């Protein structure tokens, strides 16, 4: 789940969160 | 003491396990029914 951004916790890390819907819309 | 900070509440019942305290802190705050964002975003506060 999402809350906020990207600079106020500690210790935050860059990776991806695949998405299921978008290759489904694009089938 | 050391058992308890350094391994939160895993130490007592088998292999201690290590975890950084402020995710177990988060773990505490949702056992009481508080989200983890409450704590990653007051961590400051909280700890004064
Ligand atoms: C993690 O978060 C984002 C992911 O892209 C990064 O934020 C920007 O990243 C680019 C390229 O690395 C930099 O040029 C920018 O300066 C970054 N900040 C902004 C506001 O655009 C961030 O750098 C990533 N890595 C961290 C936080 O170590
Ligand atoms: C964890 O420890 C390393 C070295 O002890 C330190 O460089 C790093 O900043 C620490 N983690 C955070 C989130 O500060």
């Amino acid at each position: 789940f999402v809350s906020g951004n990207c600079d106020v916790v500690i210790g935050i890390v860059n990776n991806t969160v695949y998405d299921p819907l978008q290759p489904e819309l694009d089938s | 003491l050391a058992g308890t900070i350094t391994s939160g509440w895993t130490f007592g019942a088998g292999p201690a396990l290590q975890i950084p305290f402020p995710m177990q802190m988060a773990y505490r705050f949702n056992g009481i029914g508080v989200t983890q964002n409450v704590l990653y975003e007051n961590q400051k506060l909280i700890a004064n």
